[PDB]
């Protein structure tokens, strides 16, 4: 098992997803296309912002 | 493959190896029966002989 933590703006969520190309998704962290597993959210604005 | 990512390309890649694969069945059968005729007109010939 693997986890991973990081934090990413609001709209570029939806590129955490495997195959979408991007900025973050093709430059910082990305998945491969038989990826197994998923992924885990949420607003922390209370805390880091 | 350009047009589409890797997650939603197998059933969009599926048709076009079953179908592909399913004709070539369908033409191999028709060749069994004709080779089924010209045995059988193949041995008359030979019993004419």
């Amino acid at each position: 098992v693997y986890a991973d933590s990081f934090v990413i703006r609001g709209d570029e969520v939806r590129q955490i997803a495997p195959g979408q190309t991007g900025n973050i998704a093709d430059y910082n962290y990305k998945l491969p296309d038989d990826f197994t597993g998923c992924v885990i959210a949420w607003n922390s604005n209370k805390l880091d912002s | 493959f350009s047009r589409l990512d890797k997650v939603e390309a197998e059933v969009q890649i599926d048709r076009l190896i079953t179908g592909r694969l399913q004709s070539l069945q369908t033409y191999v059968t028709q060749q069994l029966i004709r080779a089924a005729e010209i045995r059988a007109s193949a041995n008359l010939a030979a019993t004419k002989m």
